[PDB]
DNA sequence: CCCCCCCCCCACCCCCCCCCCCCCCCCCCCCCC
DNA sequence: GGGGGGGGGGGGGGGGGGGGGTTTGGGGGGGGGG
């Protein structure tokens, strides 16, 4: 099936370079190492997993570069336009630049360290003439974009019925009431299969609501020996991510006269899970996305959340004033005679 | 390869069946009961034999009974082989239904009098394939249907016939044509007249009312009846069963002609499943069933009674003031109330049902009401009749409905 | 120079793990646990110096039972096994395989070290399980997350319901269609390793093997829906629930309504998009795969049985917090004892009605008795339906009284209950069973409950110038169903009111009384004491009934006297009814029958 | 029954053997053994029993191979001791056993040498024309009755 | 206490699969050294 | 007398084709009003 192609006004090589430049340079200098590299040292210590990017930081960096007389190609517009792809770009930049840990971890206790060390040892045994992994497997953190402040489309809180099809791919922000919340369930980022007949594990990344499991060992260890070994899934070695779904509905006041209240599925992943509960009235930033059902199913990949909603010394302020029972009783509904 | 264990089990069972010796309250003219029962089957041209489990248990150090208890499902064909040889030895007329071809006769080995009754809640899968006895109350009974027992087919492209095709839980067809001049695999027509069927009836049981631990929901089990045991049970009856605890696969998932696979876990890899994975129910394959909860001529009743029972009836009619003794035998837990006891006797004896020249029926039954204070013995009269009389039922005036009374 | 057995993904040597566990399974002393934990001051040699898990293994061998229960904290006390606790919590399947095999190995080691006559063949036949428990903090069901997915966890929760037992194939059985040779295959990770050609080289036909289903060998599996308790929820939103798989003899270890702990490996599995396809849905199903479960003697009994004050001693213990009212407490004590039974109908029940004002403590007495009894129920009679109290409609489900089969049924507000519902309780008190007949449902539903009714005079007060029948407004023969009927009244008396106020206000001063011993004593009496009647009881039974019959009475009083005398004869473990039992049964009835 | 008990004990030995070769817990319970070889490389198997017995692990790894060497194959006469499975036996009824053994006894005691002389003194002639079936049946006759009389004479000095 | 109400319960593409064909390997037989 | 080469059988792989994947009425039970 041949495909046509077109030229477009973007370049992900140039923007990848811009993203890593931002990452290794920026700090919140108006408040006077880089914010993001320091935060990635916290990630390297395994003290943090929620990597938050502020679009305001990107905007400040763009303004700093433009002030220094070079065009920054408006990365804010690009991430507000095709947000999902720039998750991949930002994560690749982090994986290419994150510094080593400082705090001790007891590194062998993670199965991924042992299994990838064993694969490296095996690959060195091969490499004496006698990627190592898909990066999502090793990537422990979760990356989220946080919207622009008032000062731009990501900043505006849309009601659900204003979310039209032209917004698909954009990092929009929605407003409504959560009518339902799912229980948490795990979802596979990367499946790890053992191979029975050679022990060389193999990996499948999953990027859809369904997949088909592997059967035959595709590794060179088996394939060169034409040994049709069988693959078995391991939950120990597979990377899971926490998944949860929530149904958001527009506010009852926003419903036009006679219309049914419109609603949307929000999907939330990683550490951002269980930030929402039913009956919450909330603003949520996310990528508005299609899903396989020409009519597509659709959902919002959540990224950032804004909910709408000492003492034992301070009690002495009333105790010292005296007759507190009589006064506190008189403070019960003072508007009632 | 022949299973020497099964062959030796067959030999031991065959010897038992032909010469197991016992007699009681008589000289030692041993009846050799199961040989005599083959003769009884031959006289009445039956197709089943009833075996007491304890008789096997005492026989030859009990090893045969232990084996047939533990691993019944392996050893049942070997038992039928032994039985077939014994019946040939002492009653060869029974080997056919008994010129037009009389089919070979099938034989059911109905065990009874097992050491213990396991509850439905005691079902545990190591007892799969073992002979047990089971109890519960029957909630519903299926239509009696013909199970295809052993099948016969003719090939579509040559009119050769395959025969004696043993059936799995699926309707099973031959894989290869017997004719080496023919090419066929899997294209067949069933010869109905040559194929063999069994009367078949599924019945579902549930855990007994007094045995449910705290009056909660009872547990349920599917039971299979076949042959002469079908349609003996009834809904609401409380029954003891004996037979084999068995697994039953999801036959649709296994693949079945004319049916799609059905669309917690099963098991996969087996060739017939391909990608699919198979699940199993548990069921009880019953060989014998009994409950644990009229004659209109004197001869047809009296010919069922023993000689000493006949003597009891003779003493009863000889004792011509028996009429008083009967009334005093009514409701023995209740003191006094002789008039009620007399009426209860006359109700249980009833009048005579009659039909008139115009078709009008005239009632035979006698209807009685016993009026009294609630401290009186009144309810014990009802519980006596309910405990004593055949085909009798008990309910309360409150906590019952017109539907539950006549019919719903 | 040699291969190494490694727990995959961990670099743990399995041989070293095995030795580290073996050297704890033997030579461990329970004192080491008291060195690890609190209560270190209470080390006691004659209970702590035993080789505790060899004591377990020897008792286990004498009983011939497969299971060793193992508190996980004990691994941290023994020096060579501290690391193995962490290995267990992080890699439970492999460590538990090691522990199971080591238990079986140690059973062999003990009989061969002792060179004992116990069957080696039995030990070799027997499978052996460790059941580890008390793993750690019982983290909430709501809090489980992808890091837990292979760990051992422990959850507190409520069982909503369970499946029937499900057969799980552990060994497949393959028979050759050509040559009738048979072979066995252990199921590996749910996959049948089918032989592609027949094993016998003299046959070796391809695709000739077929699965003989009922000659395969099966383990037991059961699935149970375990709910987050409504106690622990953030109360504005629903409780969660989790499926758990429970296996072999752990099947049916719990029932609907049980609050339990379950200790197990957390697990996850994919689920198919369509059973006709290999295609899997991205988000896995999750379940806990359990290895241990938990809910929520006579020498002492004989010592108490010899006491002379034992009648009052047991009577005070039922409710020492309430005013002493000891005729009521003694009558209830006889209701807790019960009589005896005869199958030829009658029952060894006892039935009581607390009349008196609504302004008295009888409801609290009922509350304590409902706590004391093993299997009772509590409800109240106002607006109580004849079917709601009893059994209701498709299936019929049991009501409160039927759920109280074999225990005390407390019913408050009994005087306000409609005559229809009383008409159902007639056959409870007369036959202790319910003779239903409705559309599709006919049954004699057995319900052997000792009713403890609490009732009132009509209106705000009892009239002292009238008998109890004229006050209570329930008809006399309904009162004659019950054994004892009592008046407890609020009438002013400064002596009684002072001593009651003192009795009540003494509760706030202090830091057989306890109900645990009372209910144990009643239980042991029910298991052991079944009094037969002596002629010295018969004579007074016949005489006393004929007395109150020409005071005007019925045989239900005589039957009540019999059941009460048998209940009285369960005191002092007497096990024989005599004159005094009848005298007290009669005497307490003389307090009641005066009306 | 005595011999049946003996047989059942013998196959109960195979029961305890397969039980040793069987998991103590359910099939979905399987953890992973890794066999690190004497070299710095690793294999993987799911056998819970194999996890504590490397012999089982090694042989199970070998059982897992899908490959096999392909094996190549290998009428006017009846089935016999020439082509039956080596454990096959006729399970006589004891009356038929007595009747058959006494019949062949009396045959050996009368008809054997005379018959064998007659037919072998035929088969001296016409060997070139002796049909294959006739050859094999003659040889089997010879072998069977010679073997029987040797065995009976080992059992009976009277023979 | 009796009757009426009302509530419940029920009746087009992609994957798996199977069939057909072609090639390659392995054994047996014959010739050559 | 053993090893190579030629010829025939048998098995495995790969490709191609095909099929499958909520309203309305009635009875009976249960509860409330005259
Ligand atoms: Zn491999
Ligand atoms: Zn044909
Ligand atoms: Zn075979």
């Amino acid at each position: 099936a041949a495909l046509p192609s077109i030229q477009l006004p973007v370049d992900y090589n140039n923007l990848f370079n811009e993203i890593t430049d931002f990452l290794v340079t920026f700090k919140q200098d108006t408040l006077s190492g880089p914010k993001y590299m320091a935060m990635l040292q916290k990630v390297a210590n395994r003290e943090l997993n929620s990597v938050i990017i502020d679009l305001d930081d990107i905007l400040q960096y763009q303004n700093e570069k433009f002030l220094q007389g070079t065009q920054a190609d408006d990365l804010v517009s690009a991430i507000q336009q095709n947000a999902n792809h720039f998750t991949e770009l930002f994560c690749r930049a982090i994986d290419n630049n994150m510094p080593l840990p400082t705090k001790e971890i007891d590194y062998k206790d993670d199965v991924l360290d042992v299994i990838l060390n064993q694969r490296r040892l095996r690959n060195e045994r091969m490499l004496s003439d006698r990627e190592l992994f898909p990066p999502n497997l090793t990537r422990r953190y979760f990356l989220y974009f946080k919207p622009l402040s008032q000062n731009a489309i990501s900043s505006k809180p849309l009601s659900v019925r204003q979310i039209k099809g032209d917004f698909l791919g954009q990092l929009i922000t929605v407003r409504g009431i959560i009518t339902r919340v799912s229980d948490v369930k795990p979802a596979v980022e990367v499946i790890a299969y053992t191979c029975d007949q050679c022990g060389y594990e193999v990996f499948q990344e999953v990027n859809s609501r369904t997949f088909t499991p592997l059967s035959e060992c595709t590794s060179e260890e088996c394939s060169q020996n034409q040994t049709k070994g069988q693959l078995f899934m391991s939950t120990r070695a597979s990377k899971f991510s926490a998944f949860q779904e929530c149904k958001i509905q527009e506010l009852s006041q926003q419903v036009p006269v006679g219309h049914i209240p419109r609603s949307l599925n929000i999907h939330v992943n990683g550490t951002l899970v269980r930030s929402l509960s039913p009956g919450d009235i909330v603003d949520v930033t996310g990528i508005f996305l299609p899903a396989p059902y020409l009519l597509t199913e659709t959902y919002l990949e959540a990224q950032f959340v804004r909910q709408h909603k000492d003492v034992e010394e301070r009690v002495m302020e009333l105790i010292t004033s005296g007759d507190v029972y009589n006064r506190l009783a008189k403070s019960i509904a003072p508007e009632i005679y | 390869v022949d299973d020497v264990t099964g062959e030796k089990v067959r030999e031991a069972f065959e010897q038992f069946l032909e010469d197991f010796s016992v007699q009681s309250t008589d000289t030692g003219e041993v009846e050799k009961v199961y040989r005599a029962q083959i003769e009884f089957m031959k006289i009445y041209d039956l197709n089943t034999i009833y075996i007491d489990y304890q008789h096997l248990s005492m026989r030859e150090n009990g090893a045969l009974a232990m084996a047939i208890s533990e691993q019944y499902y392996r050893f049942l064909p070997f038992l039928q082989k032994g039985l077939r040889r014994v019946v040939r030895k002492y009653a060869p007329e029974l080997l056919n239904t008994s010129s037009p071809e009389q089919t070979e006769r099938v034989f059911q080995i109905s065990f009874f009098n097992l050491p213990t009754v396991h509850r439905i809640r005691d079902i545990r899968s190591e007892k799969i394939g073992s002979l047990l006895s089971i109890s519960g109350t029957v909630t519903r009974t299926s239509e009696v249907r013909p199970e295809l027992y052993k099948a016969s087919f003719t090939c579509d492209m040559c009119r050769a016939i395959v025969d004696n095709v043993e059936q799995s839980f699926k309707y099973t067809e031959p894989t290869f044509c017997p004719n080496p001049s023919c090419e066929n695999r899997a294209f067949w027509t069933l010869n109905v007249t040559r194929s063999r069927f069994l009367d078949w009836q599924k019945v579902r049981i549930q855990e007994n009312a007094n045995e449910i631990p705290t009056g909660s929901m009872p547990r349920t089990l599917d039971v299979i009846l076949r042959g002469d045991s079908v349609e003996r049970a009834k809904p609401g009856d409380r029954c003891k069963f004996t037979g084999v605890e068995i697994v039953v696969p999801d036959v649709t998932q296994l693949g079945l002609p004319g049916v799609k696979p059905s669309s917690n876990s099963g098991v996969t890899g087996l060739r017939s499943l391909g990608v699919r994975d198979l699940t199993y129910k548990i069921s009880f394959l019953a060989c014998h069933v009994i409950s644990i909860g009229n004659e209109r001529d004197q001869e047809v009743f009296l010919n069922s009674l023993s000689s000493d029972e006949i003597n009891e009836l003779k003493e009863m009619v000889k004792d011509e003031h028996i009429y008083d003794k009967l009334v005093r035998s009514i409701a023995p837990a209740v003191f006094g109330h002789e008039a009620v006891k007399k009426g209860i006797l006359l109700q249980m004896l009833g009048g005579v049902h009659k039909s008139t020249v115009e078709g009008i029926k005239l009632r035979g039954d006698i209807n009685i009401c016993v009026v009294g204070d609630p401290s009186t013995s009144k309810s014990q009269f009802l519980k006596y009749v309910v405990g004593f009389a055949p085909r009798s039922v008990y309910t309360s005036g409150k906590a019952s409905s017109a539907a539950g009374l006549t019919a719903a | 120079s040699e291969p190494l057995r490694i727990i995959w993904g961990t670099n743990v040597s399995i041989q070293e793990c095995t030795t580290n566990f073996r050297n704890f399974l033997m030579s461990f002393k329970y004192k080491f646990r008291k060195i690890l934990d609190e209560r270190e001051e209470f080390i006691n040699n004659t209970t702590d110096e035993e080789l505790y898990y060899i004591k377990q293994l020897n008792e286990m061998r004498e009983l011939g039972t497969s299971n060793l229960n193992l508190d996980a904290r004990n691994l941290l006390a023994y020096k060579q096994t501290e690391d193995l606790y962490h290995q267990l919590l992080n890699y439970p399947q492999e460590v538990i395989s090691i522990m199971d095999q080591t238990i079986k190995d140690c059973m062999v080691s003990l009989i061969v070290d002792n060179n004992l006559d116990y069957d080696l063949d039995e030990i070799e036949t027997k499978f052996y399980k460790v059941r580890p428990y008390n793993v750690g903090s019982c983290k909430g069901m709501r809090e489980l997350n992808p890091n837990d997915i292979d760990k051992l966890i422990n959850l507190k929760g409520l069982v909503l319901r369970s499946t029937p037992v499900i057969p799980d194939m552990k060994v497949a059985f393959f028979k050759c269609n050509v040559c009738d040779h048979t072979m066995a295959v252990e199921i590996d990770r749910g996959v049948i390793q089918e032989p592609a050609r027949c094993e016998r080289i003299d046959c070796n036909e391809p695709n000739s093997m077929s699965l003989i289903h009922n000659r395969c060998s099966f383990a037991d599996k059961q699935v149970i829906k375990l709910q987050e308790t409504p106690d622990f929820v953030p109360d504005g939103q629903t409780p969660h629930s989790i499926s758990l798989c429970v296996y072999d003899e752990l099947v049916d270890s719990c029932r609907a309504g049980d609050r339990i702990e379950v200790t197990g490996t957390f697990r996850s599995i994919p689920i198919r998009a369509n059973s006709r396809q290999r295609v899997l849905k991205s988000l896995y199903k999750t379940y806990v795969d359990v290895v241990h479960v938990k809910k929520v003697d006579l020498a002492k009994i004989r010592e108490v049985a010899a006491r002379e004050d034992l009648y009052s001693l047991l009577a005070r213990s039922i409710a020492p917090s309430i005013y002493e009212l000891e005729d009521v407490k003694k009558g209830i004590l006889l209701q807790l004892f019960g009589g005896t039974n005869k199958t030829f109908r009658y029952r060894g029940d006892i039935n009581i009605l607390l009349c008196g004002d609504p302004s008295t403590s009888k409801s609290q007495i009922l509350q304590y008795v409902h706590k004391i009894t093993p299997r009772g129920v509590y409800t109240s009679g106002k607006g109580s339906s004849a079917v709601g109290l009893t059994a209701y409609i498709l299936v019929l489900e049991s009501g409160a009284l039927v759920l109280s089969d074999g225990g005390v049924c407390c019913i408050d507000e009994f005087d306000k209950m409609s005559d229809s519902t009383r008409s159902v309780l007639h056959e409870v008190m007369e036959q202790q069973t319910i003779s239903i007949a409705k559309a599709g449902i006919i049954t004699t539903l057995n319900a052997r409950s000792s009713i403890l009714a609490s009732a009132n005079p009509i209106g705000s007060r009892y009239n002292p110038n009238l008998p109890v029948t004229e006050n209570i407004d329930l008809p006399p023969p309904l009162l004659s169903r019950f054994d004892l009927v009592y008046l407890v009244l609020d009438k002013v008396d400064e002596k009684n009111d002072r001593e009651l106020a003192k009795h009540l206000t003494n509760l706030y001063l202090e830091d057989v009384l306890p109900v645990e011993f009372l209910t144990m004593y009643i239980s042991y009496a029910k298991e052991h004491i079944h009094p037969i009647i002596t002629e010295a009881a018969k004579t007074e039974l016949v005489r006393a009934y004929v007395g109150m019959r020409k005071m005007t009475a019925t045989t239900r009083q005589l039957e009540s006297m019999i059941r009460l005398a048998e209940a009285h004869a369960k005191m002092k473990l007497k096990n024989v009814v005599e004159l005094e039992d009848v005298q007290e049964a009669v005497r307490l009835i003389r307090s009641a029958i005066k009306d | 029954g005595f011999e049946l008990s003996k047989l059942l004990q013998k196959e109960h030995q195979m029961r305890k053997n397969v039980i040793k070769h069987t998991s103590a817990r359910h099939s979905r319970f399987g953890g992973l053994l890794s066999i690190q070889t004497p070299d710095k490389t690793r294999l993987t198997v799911s056998g819970s029993q194999a996890l504590v017995d490397e012999k089982i692990a090694l042989q199970k790894l070998d059982d897992s191979k899908k490959w096999n060497k392909r094996i190549i194959k290998k009428e006017g006469l009846p089935n016999s001791l020439l082509n039956s499975q080596t454990g096959k036996a006729i399970f006589f009824t004891e009356s038929n056993g007595k009747h058959f053994k006494e019949f062949i006894n009396n045959f050996i005691d009368s008809g054997f040498n005379i018959l064998l002389h007659s037919v072998t003194n035929y088969f001296t002639t016409e060997q070139d024309r002796m049909v294959t079936l006739e050859q094999v049946e003659y040889l089997l006759f010879f072998a069977w009755f010679v073997k029987y009389q040797l065995l009976r004479s080992k059992i009976d000095n009277s023979a």
